[PDB]
RNA sequence: CUUGAGUCUCGUAGAGGGGGGUAGAAUUCCAGGUGUAGCGGUGAAAUGCGUAGAGAUCUGGAGGAAUACCGGUGGCGAAGGCGGCCCCCUGGACGAAGACUGACGCUCAGGUGCGAAAGCGUGGGGAGCAAACAGGAUUAGAUACCCUGGUAGUCCACGCCGUAAACGAUGUCGACUUGGAGGUUGUGCCCUUGAGGCGUGGCUUCCGGAGCUAACGCGUUAAGUCGACCGCCUGGGGAGUAC
């Protein structure tokens, strides 16, 4: 799992009020730090299947959470997806 | 209305649960059946056998009251255990009382150790103690008188699994089952124990602190096979038993009674 | 970084060598910014059931935190040395400072 | 011959066959015996009674050695288990201890396929 | 009826072998949960603790081996 | 299930507990067991088996028993 | 907006996954000692191995595979499945309080992935077990069952295969409706006066009420009472076959 001190480091940069925690941009972040980490792994561990379920479903979570962002607010989304640097 | 809410925890303040209050009054007697109301919802089915005294003939008529036990509710009918145990506690007061003064001053007659050390018997039940208990010294009780007159004075008792050992003559004197289970081990050590429930190939005599015996079926007489446990010797009653066999790892204590 | 806890085995026959290896072991740690919560040289013992064809050995116990790099690297100094007969790191949640049982 | 007091007795209990074999405390061989040594077939020596002879077949044969002690080292499962160590204390050795040596592994190798009757 | 419910234990200890050897057999085996009566949660880690000793020499794997 | 005669100990009486020590080991039965290949399946199958009957003496008989049978 | 859904804090139990080490038992083989005629096998035999010294027994070595006891109608996992011990990397679940986000949800044709065993490809490995095969029995015959051997395979790496009574023969998600006896794993209070007492959550085994059902049975983990979405059925054979 992302160890705790980076969390909240996550959550202080991205989140408005660093207390927040659950903001759909802090959340995506999150998520996203969480993939980057996994890829690693995942290269050396290429048949750690049941792993790479979880990474996927959080793949498949971030998307949501994306999704969710761009229909509410274009903007915050744009700026999101810019510092992340998600494709899309 | 609140009255009945009130009586309810009236009624809980004037009972407890174990045999404390002496508050069954025996309202039918018929051999071989005795039965009481301590306030619960069903009358005891009591044995003759917990109500006669040292000698064999019952000593309680209608209206009288002895105190049972409880925090056993419900075999399919029926209300309690028996009464008898109730007297193990005043007998454990009893014992307790020396404490105070240091020195509980009955009678004591010892005339023989199963396992070491002489049996004493106090009014009508009898118990087993370890074998310095009986004499003060090494006087020895086998010169004595049979099963002679004196009290007890105590020397051990082993305050878990219930062994007292007590010191007749000379007045003028005055987890945890299992780690150290070599106790009563060496090899034929004499015990004094309760049976609980014989299953048909057992009888489950267990006494001596939080331990598990069986006497299976083999020995328990002088006949092998066509004996059924519940024919030849009891429910509920403190027998001759010595251990045979300890397992201190397979918790098989495998007491023996043919001895 | 994380609360190891090792137990090294010596050959009997270099029981005099030990205290030594201990200190190096120690060295090593602290070089690292380590930590070392208990150290127990449990002495010369009897072996349940002969290793190696030999019957008693050295037992040493040993409570650290410390980098995985540096349990890694103890490891296979363990491991190619051939004094030390078995080893066991084994992680720990906490320090666990307080003694053996049977040191006490 | 040179003479030994104390020695062991080896007794390999199969479902078939009973094998008795009499050795020193260091593991030579001094002597031994079969229940279908012993004039058993089959059915026979499959059998208590079989193996008890082997036993004191055996015994027979380590005479001239001389052994008075003997500690049994009991293998296998069969009738020849029980018997055999009673055969050979009526033989006359003091029986010192008695060991079961019975091969269990602790899940290692598969077994043969069960037989289908 | 357990003993480490009563102790109140975090973590049974491989180290502590006396504890041990109550709940291993004659013969080196594990003891049985009916048998001694033990916790679930405990009996798996009194088993652990049995095996880590057993790969120290601490404690037998069997009687006869040697 | 290792043994050794006591001092002015009987013969039978050892026999006795050494056979008494082998049936605590398990050690004829455990033979028996791995004597042939039991599939996972029918082992599984086997134990499932076992604890319904156990299940079955248990509760069916005891509720059997609170009536009487003459 | 916060009740659904999710995020953060601290713990918890776990054969969950991937990688790398290691331990002990047992089988097999090799070398040697002791020792002497049987061993082995079956319903009974024989083939087979044995005086070229087997079987038995002890010492030393090699190597592979699997992990006794614990161990449980126990646990974890979406399912397939997962079991010695240790470390490294790693996914999920649950509880405790708070704090935050503010419907972000449910289902899903096509699509994508994972998917026992056997099987295939290339390269390793090969102890035990064992399709095929051989011999010995049995038998009217015995291309079987039983016995003695025994090669693919089982094991590892990386690919493919994409099916199983892949079953709870029971799609997923949510809500609601009498009870009892357990197991397991949290957690709050209570004199833990003791292994306990009173609750409150998660997962789980059995019995049974109303209701439902062709009956058998299911029964708060529904096969009850409802809603949302999908999948599927339309007499047996021909056929899950042909093209």
């Amino acid at each position: 799992s992302l160890s705790t001190e980076a969390t909240a480091k996550i959550v202080s940069e991205f989140g408005r009020d660093a207390n927040d925690t659950g903001s759909t941009e802090v959340q995506v972040a999150l998520l996203t730090a969480q993939i980057n980490h996994l890829q690693g792994h995942f290269a050396e561990h290429k048949k750690d299947h049941h792993s790479r379920r979880g990474l996927l479903r959080m793949v498949s979570q971030r998307r949501k959470l994306l999704d969710y962002l761009k229909r509410k607010d274009v903007a915050r989304y744009t700026q999101l997806i810019e510092r992340l640097g998600l494709r899309r | 209305e609140s009255f009945a809410q009130l009586f309810e925890e009236s009624l809980k303040e004037i009972e407890t649960r174990p045999g404390s209050i002496v508050r069954g009054v025996v309202v039918a007697i018929d051999k071989d059946v005795v039965l009481v109301d301590a306030g619960l919802k069903s009358e005891s089915a009591i044995p003759a056998e917990q109500f006669k005294n040292a000698q064999g003939e019952l000593e309680i008529q209608v209206g009288d009251e002895v105190d049972v036990a409880l925090d056993a509710v419900e075999d399919g009918f029926g209300e309690t255990l028996l009464s008898r145990e109730k007297a193990k506690r005043h007998e454990a007061w009893i014992t307790l009382e020396k404490a105070y003064e240091d020195a509980e001053t009955v009678t004591g007659v010892i005339n023989g150790k199963v396992k070491g050390g002489f049996t004493v018997e106090l009014n009508g039940i009898r118990a087993f103690l370890p074998g310095s208990l009986v004499d003060v010294r090494p006087v020895r009780d086998t010169l004595h008188l049979e099963g002679k007159e004196l009290e007890f004075k105590v020397i051990k008792l082993d305050q878990k699994r219930n062994n007292v050992v007590v010191s007749r003559r000379a007045v003028i004197e005055s987890e945890d089952p299992w780690v150290a289970i070599a106790k009563r081990y060496p090899e034929g050590t004499k015990l004094t124990g309760r049976v609980t429930n014989l299953t048909d190939y057992g009888c489950f005599v267990e006494i001596e602190e939080g331990v598990e015996g069986l006497v299976h079926v083999s020995e328990m007489d002088w006949t092998n096979k066509n004996i059924h446990p519940s024919k030849v010797v009891n429910v509920g009653d403190v027998v001759e038993v010595m251990v045979l066999d300890i397992d201190e790892e397979r918790r098989r204590i495998s007491l023996g009674l043919k001895q | 970084m994380r609360h190891y806890e090792i137990v090294f085995m010596v050959h009997p026959d270099q029981s005099e060598q030990v205290p030594g290896m201990i200190e190096r072991y120690t060295a090593a740690i602290t070089g690292a910014e380590g930590k070392i919560h208990r150290l127990e040289d449990w002495g010369r013992r009897q072996l349940a059931y002969p290793i190696n064809k030999l019957h008693k050995a050295h037992y040493v116990l040993m409570n650290v935190e410390a980098p995985q790099e540096v349990i890694d690297e103890l490891e296979t100094t363990f491991r190619f040395n051939d004094a030390v007969i078995r080893s066991m790191v084994m992680r720990t949640k906490h320090a666990v400072t307080e003694a053996s049982p049977m040191v006490k | 011959r040179k003479q030994v007091s104390d020695g062991v007795a080896h007794i390999h209990a199969s479902f078939n066959n009973t094998i008795v074999t009499i050795t020193d405390r260091q593991g030579n061989a001094l002597g031994w015996a079969t229940a279908g040594g012993s004039g058993f077939r089959g059915s026979r020596k499959s059998t208590p009674f079989a193996a008890q002879v082997a036993a004191e077949r055996c015994a027979d044969a380590v005479k001239e050695y001389g052994i008075k002690n003997l500690e049994v080292m009991v293998k296998g499962p069969g009738p020849g288990r029980e018997s055999t160590i009673r055969a050979l204390n009526a033989a006359g050795f003091r029986i010192t201890n008695i060991t079961d040596v019975t091969p269990i592994p602790h899940n290692g190798c598969r077994p043969p396929k069960k037989r289908r009757v | 009826f357990c003993r480490f419910t009563a102790e109140g234990v975090q973590e049974i200890d491989y180290k502590d072998i006396a504890t041990l050897k109550n709940y291993i057999t004659e013969s080196g085996k594990i003891v049985p949960s009916r048998i001694t009566g033990t916790r679930a949660k405990y009996q798996r880690q009194l088993a652990r603790a049995i095996k880590r000793a057993r790969y120290l020499s601490l404690l037998p794997y069997t009687d006869r081996h040697q | 299930p290792v043994i050794k005669v006591r001092e002015n100990e009987p013969f039978d009486v050892a026999l006795r507990r050494f056979k008494r020590s082998c049936e605590k080991a398990g050690v004829l039965a455990e033979v028996r067991r791995r004597e042939f290949y039991e599939k996972p399946t029918t082992e599984r199958k086997r134990a499932k088996a076992s604890a319904v009957k156990r299940h079955a003496k248990k509760l069916a008989r005891e509720n059997a028993r609170r009536t009487r049978l003459y």
